[PDB]
């Protein structure tokens, strides 16, 4: 479950929250002409508290 | 390449969790235990565009 | 004349898609029920049926089940590569 | 072009690597017909005389460069990717009728 997600960055540390401050300021200089953006990935999760009613109730 | 032609060939779709429930469930739809993609013949209401 | 109505429709190069989320909406890449309790810890095995219009010659139902297909690459050392790879669910 | 996921956007570092990958010779697969006839009993051929790799370097300054790889082989700085489809492929038969 969680260590697995955590190890690939299934749900986790956002890009620059994980990789080395030296890291994110390189890339930061260096946008302009060579990007890395692709090689590290970013986690995207869906809010689980809250959101949709658990119960039984029609769409439409 | 990704150059499917043959969607509309579908009727319906079920989804059995545990052999028991039925996915969603919960009264979702308007057919609450299958996803009728189309239907034909049929039309008491519950058609669109 | 006499008529009837006929209707049908077209849709092609897409692919139907059910999401496995409460409300069926892309709020994420790691949908609610992705990480439910339920589908947390519990097996389950999944029945599906399908109902096609019959044709005259044999045809192949492509199933896609969404999953997480990840590598980490590591290069520690000079001329050194390894690959750490995870698939979720249905994993290899 | 590469288009396997793990390795179409890897930033590979210094040192001495084998390369290695596979061709087809089938027609029926490398070639597109519009009438979709069969080019195997048409007469089809396909032959190979050279194949070669081709591969540009960013003229980066040394002393950045050689940061770059300083700071690209610690364990936190693990290029990640994924598989844009991310889904496994199942295929079922349905019989005629």
């Amino acid at each position: 479950m969680m260590p697995q997600w955590a190890y690939m960055h299934i749900a986790g540390q956002d890009a620059s929250e994980y990789l080395s401050p030296g890291l994110v300021q390189f890339a930061r200089a260096t946008d302009t002409y060579f990007s890395m953006g692709n090689k590290f990935r970013n986690p995207t999760v869906a809010p689980t508290h809250d959101v949709t009613t658990d119960r039984s109730q029609r769409l439409m | 390449d990704g150059t499917f032609y043959l969607n509309h060939t579908f009727k319906k779709v079920s989804i059995m969790f545990d052999s028991s429930v039925s996915w969603p469930g919960n009264d979702r739809l308007l057919s609450p235990n299958e996803f009728e993609i189309k239907r034909t013949v049929d039309g008491e209401g519950y058609n669109v565009a | 004349v006499k008529s009837v109505t006929q209707k049908k429709f077209l849709c092609d190069r897409t692919m139907w898609r059910i999401p496995f989320s409460s409300n069926f909406m892309s709020m994420g890449a790691l949908t609610d029920l992705g990480q439910n309790m339920l589908y947390a810890n519990s097996a389950h095995a999944l029945d599906m049926t399908f109902e096609v219009d019959p044709m005259d010659e044999p045809t192949l139902l492509y199933l896609l089940f969404e999953v997480f297909d990840v590598v980490r690459v590591h290069q520690p050392h000079r001329g050194v590569i390894e690959a750490v790879y995870l698939r979720t669910p249905f994993s290899a | 072009p590469q288009k396997f996921f793990a390795v179409k956007n890897l930033l590979l570092l210094p040192g001495s690597y084998t390369y290695e990958w596979n061709f087809r010779k089938d027609v029926n697969m490398v070639l597109q017909s519009s009438l979709g006839n069969d080019l195997r009993t048409d007469g089809a051929t396909i032959s190979f005389t050279s194949i070669n790799l081709y591969a540009t370097f960013f003229p980066m300054a040394h002393n950045t460069a050689s940061t770059l790889e300083a700071m690209l082989r610690n364990d936190t700085n693990d290029q990640s990717f994924n598989d844009y489809l991310s889904a496994a492929n199942m295929l079922y038969p349905i019989p005629a009728n």
